[PDB]
């Protein structure tokens, strides 16, 4: 998930993005 | 301010400015 993601390892524009709606 | 560990309120302010008007899910446990 986004946890995974973002927090326990680096985030991305990418991924953020994702998670718009 | 997006290529960082970005957690609980930290995770949340990214999305909000990234997002912008289109808003967002946020899911801590998927």
């Amino acid at each position: 998930g986004i946890v995974e993601q973002c927090c326990t390892s680096i985030c991305s524009l990418y991924q953020l993005e994702n998670y718009c709606n | 301010f997006v290529n960082q560990h970005l957690c609980g309120s930290h995770l949340v302010e990214a999305l909000y400015l990234v997002c912008g008007e289109r808003g967002f899910f946020y899911t801590p446990k998927a």
